[PDB]
Order: structure tokens, then sequence, then C-alpha cells
């Protein structure tokens, strides 16, 4: 009887595997945005420094 | 202050650079030259990039 309690109680949070899946889903999504906004301001400055080094 | 004749020579004759100045006088193939070495190692420092605008991206989801 205790063997199955202690598996429903499991039961209950089942869910956390999903919910991992989500977090690292959405910030890895993130992390790509985040990636595209840093490098085109980084290409855009070194474009322009080049204009002032010159 | 009217009196160093070689301050008042000195501003003279950069006057008259400054009147000269419409291309690089006494350039010489030196000039043509260095800058073209020091454009090209600027471009290869730089990088090859479409060097009049923004290049595009068209970047890549997960």
């Amino acid at each position: 009887i205790d063997m199955e309690k202690s598996q429903q109680a499991l039961v209950q949070k089942r869910h956390y595997l999903f919910d991992v899946q989500r977090n690292n889903i959405a910030m890895a999504l993130e992390v790509t945005y985040r990636e595209r906004l840093h490098r085109v301001y980084r290409e855009v400055k070194n474009r322009l420094d080049y204009h002032i080094s010159v | 202050d009217p009196v160093q004749k070689l301050f008042v020579d000195k501003i003279r004759e950069y006057r008259t650079k400054r009147q000269t100045s419409g291309g690089p006088v006494d350039a010489g193939p030196e000039y043509q030259q260095d800058l073209d070495r020091e454009l090209f190692k600027l471009k290869q420092m730089y990088g090859k990039a479409d060097m009049n605008t923004f290049p595009n991206f068209t970047f890549e989801d997960p």
C-alpha cells in the first residue's frame, strides 16, 4: 500500500521534466535573440571604426 | 611677438601650404605607395564586407 502511495506522490510531480524542457527552449531562443542583437551592434561599430581609423 | 622673424616665417610657409593644398604637394610616388600599403593592411584587419552599406544577416533558428 505504501509503495503505491509513494508512486502516486511521484505522479503529481512527474511534470518537472517537461517544465525543464520548456525553460530550456525559451531561454535558448532568448539567447539566440540577444546574440543577434549584439552581433549587429558589434559589426556596425567595427564598420564605422573603419571610417574613423581611415 | 611681431619680432620673431622665424615665427612669422613658419606661419607664412604654413599659409602657403594651406593655399597650395589642392593636391598633396611634393607627394612623390612614396605618398601613393604608402597610402595603398596601409589602406590594404587596414582592409585586411577589418574585413572584406560590402564596403558601401549594411550587409544582411539571414540568421538561422535553433
